[PDB]
């Protein structure tokens, strides 16, 4: 998976 | 006055290799990609920086979908293998070329499939990793891919270049020769 | 063919540290799964995204505090390790057809609240009031009223049952419930409701009106230290037979 | 800047397989899923057209046109993605916004820096070994017009070109090249013409 | 946060509004929810595009201009709820959805012969405990909360018996205390000068 931002 | 443009959104993903790219072309160059292992936009002049701004992961999103649409792809279709496209290879200068004068040689690789390249530079018949840059495997009009490797170099009259290329469509990886007539 | 998206529980209470599971059935067919966070201020933040078993993108929070699956076996699943109070909202869970190309299709979530301790939760008291005769001679209707009181938190679901079949045409239940005293930050709420029927359909002592109320408490594995009895998820009724003069 | 929209990808749905090549050989197999979205401006946004074009290896087998609407097959590996994709109508009004949403939406950011791109040609004459060069290199765009001249009269035979050469970092070059055999006081005018120049450039050679 | 309005909306039964979202950014499609007391989101229109029309609903999307509207017409009690729309970012590498900020839409019900009267309504169980109802009321009608802390008032709320045809409205007042009466239940609220109190 991709942390995304906020 | 009338303004002609295409602007390509270009992806793939690639097995074995377990790799994927994203860029975007404007009239046949590269405006960017996404750095798909560290999720960063790296553009093709740093001064397109200042005019535009990618959210890289929304490419990772779409690498992730495309590996899951590959092994669809790879399911649908059971064909025999037999094909690679050899790619065309040319060495030229960026610029005349003049003694004493730095330049850059081009080694152009083109109409190739599949996007899976090893690229080495020679000046004077060994390898050279200094001063040298490469782009990553830009679109075609067709189904084929490109590609550029770049080599700074002094030209002088002592010394001779080869661009090698090696590619799965290569019996043998071929090496394109190259040196200064005046 | 409207598609439908389940989730277990409706509500959630939990003290905090507990872990807080919630579960979503998706479409059948989608595989693409959402997890939003949907507060009193009605600000949602996305959660997750799925695409089948794979996890696709998720926040910080959700990472390092979330546990969160979608197996191809079992409902998906979102549940909070340690809860804090900032996790009281309602979870919502979505499905679609395609990565980011068709509507999503939400579920009824999970409305949890995570409390300090689990020292304060009551279940509710019903009552029924049996119509009046006033109203019934002067609008040849009669009214019942149903009253929920002493229940924390306002996790209720309150229904009417005639004869024993649940009954919605005549029927309306106060939107939200009244504090019983708005001064205590944990105070026990009150809800009413009503359900009117024709003068002759009450004046005949073969019908039975029961008013249920579904309470959201503690579970059987929710350890319960103290001397009054468990609030459990459990239903309270109250119960009238017909009347006539 | 201004951040720029793109085309997001769309799931395949798998369970059906065609009979029976291409992709590799034997000894080392690859497989390739490729697709291309083409945002076509024939005059800035006032003609905009949407081309999505599916690869799998070396085989495009589906492509979404804007002016049809919905996805079509190009081989017959790519329509149960059609019929998949076209069963799904938020999907297609979705794609057929995307002229607009994406297409028209990215070029008026592009329109800001890479549609006023403009570098001047460097114009170089030489001879070798007979052979006139014209040696018209590092400029952008693309679009350019070198012209051979003998005495000022245009000169329609005899020429050698590499073509429009594309270096890809942003520049172009070419090399326009001329046989003659020259006669004494014979002038040779190389013209070059571009986006970039006010004014045509001019490089002279005399006999 | 996608900016929308109104924050609240209060609509007589019959009657239309509109509501409209704001967008900073291109979107690449909208979708517009109503939230019911429930709390479950019913999906009304998904907009790529141009305009939809769902039964009384309408709505229009415009992407360039970067707003969505929604139309309601002939407003209907079970269209009350929280609205809100929801867009894709174009731009957005995170693939979810945004809200609006939500409308609260009200749907006043239409009263055709109100006959106020407050009633008393003694308890199946016990007739000690006891309730008082404020009923059939027209809409104008406010219901105004407890002040004497002891006593409790519910806020109006309209049941709709519909084998009849016949909608009213209803409060419940209640209390613990001895002088507590139902002639003074709802004294604190400005009821009819003709509600019928019985005997
Ligand atoms: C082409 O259209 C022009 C309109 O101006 C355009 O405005 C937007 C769409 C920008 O993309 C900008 O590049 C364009 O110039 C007309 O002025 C022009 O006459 C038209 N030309 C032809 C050949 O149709
Ligand atoms: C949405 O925005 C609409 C656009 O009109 C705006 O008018 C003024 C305030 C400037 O901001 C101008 O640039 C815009 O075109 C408004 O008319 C409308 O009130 C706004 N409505 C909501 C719900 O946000
Ligand atoms: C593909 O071909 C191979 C060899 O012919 C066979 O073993 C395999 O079962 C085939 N796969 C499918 C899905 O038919
Ligand atoms: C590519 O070829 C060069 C030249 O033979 C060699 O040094 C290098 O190890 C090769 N790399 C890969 C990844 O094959």
């Amino acid at each position: 998976y991709v942390v995304v931002p906020d | 006055i009338k303004e002609e443009h295409t602007i390509i959104q270009a992806e793939f993903y690639l097995l074995p290799d377990k790799r994927g790219e994203f860029m975007f072309d404007f009239d046949g160059d590269e405006i960017f990609h996404v750095d798909i292992e560290k999720s960063e936009t790296i553009w093709r002049l740093e001064e397109f920086a200042k005019f535009a701004s990618f959210e890289a992961q929304g490419a990772l999103a779409n690498i992730a979908v495309d590996k899951a649409n590959l092994d669809v792809m790879k399911e649908r279709s059971n064909n025999t293998p037999d094909a690679n496209v050899a790619p065309e290879v040319t060495v030229l200068s960026r610029s005349p070329v003049n003694l004493g004068e730095p330049n850059i040689l081009i080694c152009f690789i083109d109409k190739f499939s599949p996007p899976v390249v090893n690229v080495t530079w020679l000046r004077n018949g060994r390898p050279v990793t200094e001063g040298v840059s490469e782009t990553v495997f830009l679109p075609r009009d067709d189904h084929l891919f490109r590609k550029f490797h770049y080599l700074t170099f002094l030209p002088s009259t002592d010394d001779f270049y080869d661009c090698e290329v090696d590619h799965w469509g290569l019996e043998e990886p071929l090496r394109k020769h190259w040196e200064f007539e005046e | 063919a409207d598609p439908k998206v389940i989730q277990t529980p409706r509500y959630l209470v939990k003290g905090q540290g507990q872990k807080a599971k919630m579960r979503c059935i998706p479409e059948k067919g989608h595989p693409v799964v959402f997890w939003y966070q949907q507060n009193k201020n009605n600000e949602f933040k996305f959660l997750i995204n799925f695409q089948n078993q794979e996890v696709l993108q998720q926040i910080d929070m959700t990472e390092k505090r979330f546990s969160a699956e979608c197996p191809s076996n079992s409902p998906c699943s979102l549940e909070i390790q340690s809860s804090e109070a900032g996790d009281s909202a309602l979870y919502l869970c979505a499905s679609s057809l395609n990565w980011s190309q068709d509507t999503q299709y939400f579920g009824p979530g999970t409305r949890l609240l995570v409390l300090e301790d689990l020292k304060n939760v009551f279940p509710p008291e019903v009552a029924v009031f049996e119509p009046s005769e006033a109203e019934i001679s002067h609008t040849q209707k009669a009214t019942l009223v149903c009253l929920a009181t002493g229940f924390y938190p306002d996790h209720v679901e309150l229904s009417w049952w005639v004869n024993g079949k649940e009954v919605h045409s005549g029927v309306c239940t106060d939107p939200q419930p009244l504090k019983e005293q708005p001064a205590l930050n944990d105070s026990r709420y009150a809800l009413s409701s009503r359900l009117r029927v024709s003068a002759t359909f009450w004046q005949n002592p073969r019908n039975h009106f029961r008013c249920q109320v579904q309470f959201y408490g503690l579970s059987e594995n929710d350890e319960w230290t103290q001397d009054r009895a468990k609030p459990v998820t459990q239903i309270v009724s109250a119960e009238a037979w017909g009347r006539a003069d | 800047a201004d951040s720029l929209s793109f085309f997001s990808s769309s799931i395949k749905r798998g369970g059906g397989s065609l009979v029976p090549g291409s992709g590799g050989g034997g000894s080392r197999p690859w497989f390739l899923e490729y697709c291309k979205s083409e945002c076509h401006f024939y005059n800035g946004t006032q003609r905009v057209r949407l081309l999505v074009r599916y690869f799998y290896n070396l085989e495009e087998n589906l492509r979404f046109d804007s002016d049809v609407g919905e996805f079509r097959a190009v081989t017959e590996l790519g329509r149960p993605d059609a019929e998949n994709w076209n069963s799904q109508p938020e999907f297609l009004e979705q794609k057929r916004a995307e002229v607009d949403t994406v297409c028209r939406h990215n070029y008026e950011i592009f329109d800001n820096f890479l549609v006023p791109r403009r570098v001047e040609p460097t114009v170089t004459v030489y001879p070798t070994k007979n052979l006139l060069v014209c040696s018209v290199s590092d400029f952008y765009p693309g679009n350019i017009e070198v012209r051979w001249f003998r005495n000022g009269k245009e000169e329609k035979t005899g020429i050698v070109s590499t073509g429009l050469v594309r270096n890809g970092d942003w520049t172009f070059q070419t090399l326009v090249m001329l046989e003659t055999v020259p006669q004494s006081g014979e002038v040779y005018t190389c013209q070059v013409e571009h986006p970039s120049l006010t004014d045509p450039v001019t490089v002279e050679w005399k006999a | 946060q996608v900016e929308q309005s109104p924050s609240a909306l209060s609509l007589h039964e019959g009657t239309g509004s509109a509501l409209r979202c704001n967008f900073t950014t291109t979107m690449r499609a909208v979708q517009w929810f109503q939230q019911n007391s429930r709390g479950s989101l019913i999906n009304l229109f998904y907009l790529a595009s141009g305009t939809k029309e769902n039964g009384r609903l309408k709505s229009t999307f415009n992407s360039k201009e970067s707003y969505s509207t929604l139309h309601i017409r002939d407003a209907q009690l079970e269209d009350s709820g929280t609205y809100f729309c929801a867009a894709l970012r174009a731009t957005g590498g995170n693939n979810k959805l945004t809200f609006g900020q939500g409308t609260v839409l009200s749907v006043i019900p239409d009263i055709q012969n109100p006959d106020p009267a407050v009633y008393q309504l003694r308890d199946s169980k016990s007739s000690d405990k006891s309730v008082c109802l404020f009923t059939d009321f027209d809409s104008q009608t406010n219901v105004s909360q407890s002040k004497d802390s002891d006593v409790y008032i519910t806020d109006k709320c309209v049941l709709d018996m519909r084998s009849m045809d016949f909608k009213s409205n209803s409060a419940v007042a209640w209390s613990n205390k001895s002088d507590f009466a139902c002639a003074n239940a709802f004294n604190n609220s400005i009821i009819p000068e003709d509600t019928f109190f019985p005997s």
